[PDB]
Parts: structure tokens; sequence; C-alpha cells
């Protein structure tokens, strides 16, 4: 009986971004028995509540969500002696919460998340015995929770999230005996969880994380089964995992990210048979990764760096057909990676860098036909890169530098599709630059610097995308090739360090964005090009420890650093000529 | 105001 269904000749023109009152206001005059839900939602209205609406004496439901309403909340709709459930949600309603909800005696739902309410929560509502939905988050509510909303028997969803509460969290909270969803983070409580939390037995959802508690974690919420959803992270919990976590057998996502933790994964853990995302981020835990956890069915997600695990990654990981995101960098892991990983074509990330990994490169993940970043450098993998990366259609960002790869480099890359970032840097590979490295398509950033590389640099055939390439630090000998305009979107050149001979290409100077160039610690000789002083886009062009002669040019080189230069004579900025 | 839902979105 909403956006003037029934009359209940006059209106029925309910839009209009104009404001509610006395647009409004004739709907409320139409005095009327007949009216049982009342829909104003997201009609852009602004403004207040009128008093006549007391004389919809007979609705039911009424939802004002997604709105402008501003000022206090109208008490008047606590004249609404038969509502049911009210919505209003996502308004501007400001200042402390008015008494008198009580006579709302038959609400079941109560939503008004994302408003202005300051205050105290209000102790009032305490008293609705038949309530079952309560959701205040998304406020600048001040204070502590009631310990009184623990009356509210028959409530099974509660959000409160989202405001500027704190003090300690009631115990009284855990005789919601139907309580199944439990939001209350991103608050400044303090304390830990009080252990009757343990007697909401139907529990299915707990937050309560970017909140500022603390203390070990309570042995006894083991026992809430049938709870699927478990959030803690962002706070200061100390101690170890409860052995007694393994006891939830429901748990599908587990968060303990960013606080204090201390010791190992319990091994029972190995049980949760139905986890889908295991994440401790940036805690102080150690020991081994139980092997049970490579064999968990439905895990999806497995994230546990910036810790300190010793040991070895689980063997079976990813035989469940089912990882898609795997990060355990920062650890100190060992042994070879596991074949399995991308077992399904799910994984799409797999970030492993900062371990002590050994071993070659597994040829499995070559056939990882998902896969989109790759970051594992600073590790001790040996061997041939394997062959068969750029077969793999959305591979965009490759990071195998700091560690020891030997022999040659995959020419397979250099025909990546898509593969936008690959760094390759220190790693002791003793052979040449793949002939075609410069044709690939996107790659932006190269960077194969102190990898003891030799030969000559191949010519710049394509050179599409690249704007930023390091070869700094290696045996390259050669000339440095003359076509290097091709690189159109270069911004960044190293190739310092190196045993480069002749002259320096002069279509460096087909330069429409060129910024740093280092060509220092070589062996050139002839002239700096004098139309590099045309240049308006050069910054760092240091060209020291090499054999070059004549003048250094002028116009856009004349304010650059003399330490750029140590070979010999240069123009007026420098021992006259 | 919007408040935040889910897991812990940090990754690398
Ligand atoms: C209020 O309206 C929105 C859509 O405009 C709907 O999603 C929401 O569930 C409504 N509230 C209630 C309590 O039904
Ligand atoms: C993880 O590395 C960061 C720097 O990347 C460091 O601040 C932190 O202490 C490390 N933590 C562990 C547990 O490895
Ligand atoms: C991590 O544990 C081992 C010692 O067993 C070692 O790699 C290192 O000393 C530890 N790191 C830190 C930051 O305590
Ligand atoms: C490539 O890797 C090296 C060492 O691992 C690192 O220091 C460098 O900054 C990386 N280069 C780019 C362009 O990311
Ligand atoms: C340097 O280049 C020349 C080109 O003829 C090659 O013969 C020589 O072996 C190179 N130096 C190496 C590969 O160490």
């Amino acid at each position: 009986l909403s956006l003037k269904t029934s009359l209940s000749k006059v209106p029925v023109n309910g839009q209009n971004d104009a404001v509610w009152c006395s647009w409004s206001g004739v709907v409320c005059d139409n005095v009327t028995a007949q009216v049982i839900s009342l829909d104003l939602s997201h009609r852009n209205l602004s403004g207040r509540i009128p008093i006549q609406i007391r004389y919809l004496s007979s609705l039911l439901y009424l939802n004002l969500s997604g709105n402008s309403l501003e000022g206090s909340f109208p008490t008047s709709i606590f004249d609404l002696t038969k509502l049911t459930t009210l919505d209003i949600s996502r308004n501007s309603f400001d200042s402390s919460f008015p008494p008198g909800i009580s006579k709302l005696k038959f609400l079941k739902v109560f939503n008004a998340f994302s408003n202005n309410f300051e205050g105290l929560l209000p102790s009032d509502v305490s008293r609705l015995r038949f309530l079952e939905e309560l959701n205040f988050g998304g406020s600048y509510f001040e204070g502590e929770i009631p310990a009184a909303y623990g009356g509210l028997q028959r409530l099974k969803f509660i959000h409160l999230a989202g405001n500027v509460l704190g003090g300690k969290l009631p115990p009284r909270l855990g005789l919601l005996t139907e309580l199944q969803h439990m939001e209350i983070g991103y608050n400044h409580f303090n304390g830990n969880i009080p252990s009757e939390f343990a007697l909401l037995s139907n529990l299915k959802y707990f937050d309560v994380s970017n909140c500022s508690l603390s203390g070990s974690l309570p042995q006894e919420l083991g026992n809430l089964s049938n709870l699927e959803t478990l959030f803690l992270f962002q706070n200061g919990f100390t101690g170890e995992i409860p052995e007694s976590y393994s006891n939830l057998k429901s748990l599908k996502l587990l968060d303990f990210s960013s606080n204090q933790l201390s010791g190992s994964i319990p091994s029972g853990f190995s049980t949760l048979k139905n986890l889908t995302w295991l994440s401790l981020i940036s805690n102080n835990l150690s020991g081994e990764v139980p092997e049970g956890i490579g064999e968990l069915p439905e895990l999806t997600t497995l994230f546990l760096w910036n810790n300190n695990f010793t040991g070895v990654l689980p063997h079976k990981l990813g035989s469940n057909g089912k990882l898609e995101t795997m990060d355990v960098s920062n650890n100190s892991f060992t042994g070879t990676i596991p074949s399995s990983l991308c077992h399904g074509n799910k994984l799409y990330k797999l970030i492993l860098f900062s371990n002590m990994f050994e071993g070659e490169l597994p040829k499995s993940l070559t056939r990882c036909e998902s896969l989109w970043r790759f970051r594992s450098q600073n590790n001790r993998l040996n061997g041939t890169i394997p062959i068969g990366f750029g077969s793999l259609r959305n591979l965009t960002f490759v990071d195998l530098s700091n560690n020891r790869f030997t022999d040659q480099i995959p020419a397979d890359f250099a025909t990546a599709p898509v593969l936008q970032y690959l760094n390759l840097s220190t790693n002791f590979f003793h052979r040449k630059l793949p002939e075609n490295i410069w044709k690939a398509p996107n790659l932006q950033i190269f960077s194969a610097s102190f990898s003891n590389l030799i030969g000559e640099i191949p010519n710049y055939v394509g050179c599409k995308s690249f704007y930023r390439i390091e070869l700094q630090g290696n045996s390259l000998n050669g000339t440095i090739p003359w076509d290097i305009g091709h690189c159109e979107k270069l911004l960044c050149l190293n190739l310092s360090q190196n045993h480069l001979n002749g002259i320096i290409p002069w279509e460096i100077s087909t330069l429409p964005s060129i910024a740093d160039v280092d060509l220092s610690h070589n062996l050139l000789t002839g002239t700096i090009p004098s139309d590099f002083g045309s240049s308006k886009t050069i910054t760092t062009f240091n060209v020291s420890y090499n054999q070059l002669i004549g003048p250094i040019p002028s116009g856009s080189f004349a304010h650059l650093n003399p330490s750029f230069f140590s070979s010999n004579e240069g123009l007026c900025g420098d021992l006259v000529g | 105001h919007e408040v935040p839902s889910g897991p812990n979105p940090i990754s690398n």
C-alpha cells in the first residue's frame, strides 16, 4: 500500500527530487486506516518527518532508507504502535537517539545503519521483546554497549560496527540465545572477548575487528560450532591460537591478521574441512605449517605472510584443485615449491618472496593457465628457469630477481601475450639476453640487472611498451644498438657498469619522453651528440667513467650535475674548450 | 557513513 497505490482526484506522483512533508504530509492527511505499508525509499528526499504521520495508525512496514532525511529522530513514529519493521538506514539523522522506541512493542526489524547519530546507544531498545534484527552501525555513537541489550531474547542479528564505541565488551551479551550474526568491529572496544560469548550456540558470523581488543584468545570459543565467519583482525591479541579452535567444524573464513599472536598454527586446523579462507598476516607466529593444511578440501585463500614460519611447505598443497591465491612472503620457509599448487587452473596470485626456498622452479608452474601475478624474489631457487611461461594467457607480473638461476633465459618470455613486469635481476645466468626480448607486445618494466649477462644487446626491434629498462652491472660488450628510437615510451634506461664500446646512439635524441639515462662505467667514445641539448625532457644523463671526447652540449644540458662527467673537456660549463 | 566488512583486503 505504498507509492500512492490506494488513493486512501489527488496525487500518484511521489517522485521529483523534491522534499517530503509538504509533498508528503498530504499523504498523511489522507487520514485512512487503509495504509499498512509505506515505502518511501530512494526518492532523493530531504528533511524531517511531519508530526501528522501519527495518523497512519495501521502501519506495519515503514521504509525511508536511502534518502537525505535530516534532523533528530522524529518521535512521532513511536506513535505507530502497530509498526513491525522500520528501515531508517542511509540518511542524515543526527543528535542523541530520543527515548520512546518501547511503545513499538511489536517491532521486529529496526535498521538505522549509516546515519549521523551521536551520544549513547538508546538503553530504551532493550525493552523490545519481539525484536530480531538491530542495525545501529555506521554513525557516531559513543560510550559502552548497554549490558541490557543482552536481554534481547529472540534477537538473531546485531550490527553496531563503525561508530566510536568503547570500553569493555559486556559479558551479558553472551545470553542472546538466538543470535546468529554479530558485527561490532571498527570501534574502540578494549579488554578481551568475554568467555560468556561461548554460549551463543547459534552464532554463524562473528566480526569485532579493527577495534582495540587485547589478551589471549579465549579458549572457550571452541564451543561455537555452527560458526562460519570469524574475523578478529587489526587488534592487539597476544598469546597463542587456542587448540580448542579445531572444534569450529563449520568455520569457512578465519582472519587473525594484524595482531601479536605467538606460537604455531594448531595442527587441529587440519580438521576444519570447511575452511575457505585462512589469513594470519602480520603476527609473531612461528614453527611449521601443519601438513594437513595442504589437504583441506575447500581451501581457496591462504595468507601467512609477515610471520616467522620455519620448515617446508605442505607437499600436497593445491591438490584439492581449488587454490586461488597464496601468499607466504616474508617468512623462513625452505624446501621446494610444491608441484600441485595450480592443480585445477584456479591459482592466479602466487606470492613467495623473502623466504629460503630451494630447488628448481617446478615445471608444473609453467602450465598454470590462470596464473597472473608471480612474486618469488629473494630466495635460493637454482637451475634453469623453465620454458613455458610465455604460453600463459594472463601472466602479467613476474618477479624472479635475487635468486640463483643459471644457464639461459627462457625465450618464450619475449612472446608472453600480456606480461607487463619482468625483473630477473641478480641471478648468475652467464648467457645472452634472448634475441627477441624487445619484440614483446606488452612489457613496460624489464630489469635483468646484475644477472651476469654477456654478449651484445639485441637490436631494439619493435620495443612497443617498454618504459623502464635495467641492464646495469653485467658484462654486455659490443655497441649500444643505434635503433633505440623504436622505444618511444622509454623513460629510464640504465646500461651502466658493462663493457660497452662505441658511440652514444644519436637516435637517443628521438626522445619523446626519455628522462633518466645511465651509461656510466663503460668504454664509450665519441661526442655527446649536441642535439641532446634540445631534449626538453632529460633530467639525468650519467655518462661518467667513459672515454668520451669533445664539448658537452648546452641548452637543456647546461644545468645538469657536473658529476655526470669524468672523461674529457666540455662546453664552457666545465674546463673551457 | 560507510563501514567496511569482509576479510582483510591487504595484499602483495
Ligand atoms: C528498504 O528498501 C530497500 C530497497 O529500497 C530494501 O533493500 C530493504 O530491504 C528495505 N528494508 C526492509 C526492512 O525491508
Ligand atoms: C616482515 O617484513 C617486514 C618488512 O617487509 C618487517 O617490518 C616485519 O617485522 C617482518 N615480520 C616478520 C614476522 O617476518
Ligand atoms: C625466525 O626464526 C628463526 C630461528 O629459529 C630465524 O630464522 C630467525 O632468527 C627468526 N627471526 C626473527 C625475526 O626472530
Ligand atoms: C628488480 O629486482 C631488484 C633486485 O631483486 C630490485 O632491487 C629492483 O628494484 C627491481 N627493479 C624494478 C624495476 O622493480
Ligand atoms: C664479446 O663480443 C665478441 C663479438 O665478436 C665475442 O667474440 C666475445 O666472445 C664476447 N665476449 C664474451 C662472450 O665474453
